[PDB]
């Protein structure tokens, strides 16, 4: 590809690689999300300022009932939440999971009861909230 | 059928005025109730039909403007276009209204009023529709504000969030670049480490 | 009311963008970390090769 397998590597030669090599984006997002996550994990690369909002574990009320996937009622951010939870690097999740670690308020906060009332069927608690800073505490 | 808030002041008397209960048949031109009232007496009344083609030879005008003359004298005010006497013969239960074009004046369709009294019932009814109707007007206010703000404060945090996002985009890209141009730096060391290992015999 | 209309069609648009420029970041980390990948993995398998003919020294 003009990557050296001895001489080291610069931004032109690596741009001019990667453009070499075919345009790679057509499998689902979570796969290549957890390809990203485990990159991140294994070369320190989660310290990206995205990386809370795209691939994996955090959980949202997108929908005025949750294990309803096909609720939806405008007055609120519900579509802005939805296009934010694919940019960072956490799961976009509205519905109700055991295995997920992180639950957070949406924007659209009268869904605190809802939110609450399938916290007893989560095994993990809503902290206080605050990229990481519309209403989130992930922290 | 419909009830609408319009006084057309006559001039006959300030205490009576031709409030707009209008019960509409197929078209203006044909009856319809329209109830003045004074607080002493009341007087509902429909209007005669053909009054039309009175002044079709008078200023020979188009079919259909008796309709929209008719809305316009009911409605508040004289016709923008069209000049009206607004009175009422409370001695015969009466009104009528005028119409004058091209250096003549003529006589427009008329109201063959009919006088029903108890004033004081249809001006209560009136009185009920206004403030219900300012009701109705102030609680689509209100809800038209709520909405413009969410939306306003939507759009304020959706600017914030693209923002972030495009400079984000390229922010990450730059980053990806260094640290993939550094990992096969270091893939490539461990190569050229490995290939002297592999030159010794 | 028309500044409800002008405010939603506002949000409307830049939320759009946002879309766009959202779905450009994931295509563009997509396209970096798959390319990254496979040169990764060509110099991983170098470097197995190079383990492997060492050993057989």
């Amino acid at each position: 590809y003009g990557d050296s397998y001895f001489i080291d590597t610069d931004l032109n030669q690596l741009k001019e690689v990667f453009s070499g090599i075919k345009n790679s984006n057509e499998q689902t997002p979570e796969e290549m999300a957890s390809l990203i996550a485990d990159l991140e994990y294994r070369y320190s690369w989660d310290c990206s300022p995205l990386s809370m909002f795209r691939r994996h574990t955090v959980y949202l009320d997108s929908y005025a009932v949750i294990n309803d996937l096909s609720t939806k009622n405008e007055g609120t951010r519900l579509a802005i939440k939805a296009l934010e939870l694919r940019f960072h690097g956490a799961k976009v999740v509205s519905c109700l999971a055991e295995g997920v670690s992180h639950v957070i308020i949406g924007e659209d906060h009268s869904r605190v009861a809802d939110f609450k009332a399938f916290r007893r069927t989560f095994k993990r608690k809503f902290k206080i909230l605050k990229d990481k800073c519309e209403l989130q505490e992930e922290n | 059928m419909e009830r609408k808030i319009s006084r057309i002041h006559l001039v006959s008397e300030p205490s009576i005025t031709h409030f707009l209960q209008v019960s509409w048949e197929k078209t203006l031109e044909s009856g319809f109730v329209i109830t003045l009232t004074d607080g002493h007496s009341a007087w509902t009344g429909t209007v005669s039909e053909s009054e039309i083609s009175q002044e079709a030879d008078d200023m020979a005008m188009e079919k259909g403007k008796y309709v929209g003359e008719l809305r316009k004298a009911l409605l508040s005010g004289a016709g923008p276009a069209d000049v009206y006497t607004f009175n009422f013969s409370k001695e015969s239960c009466y009104f009528f209204f005028e119409k004058n074009l091209k250096d003549v004046s003529f006589r427009l369709g008329s109201f063959n009023l009919e006088k029903v009294e108890n004033p004081a019932e249809v001006i209560r009814e009136l009185i009920c529709y206004c403030l219900d109707t300012i009701a109705e007007n102030q609680a689509k206010n209100e809800h038209l504000q709520k909405e413009n703000e969410r939306l306003l404060r939507d759009w304020n945090d959706v600017q914030g969030r693209f923002e972030k996002c495009v400079s984000a985009k390229e922010a990450l890209e730059t980053d990806l670049y260094k640290r993939f141009i550094l990992v096969l730096n270091e893939k490539k060391t461990k190569i050229r480490s490995l290939h002297n290992k592999l030159l010794n015999a």
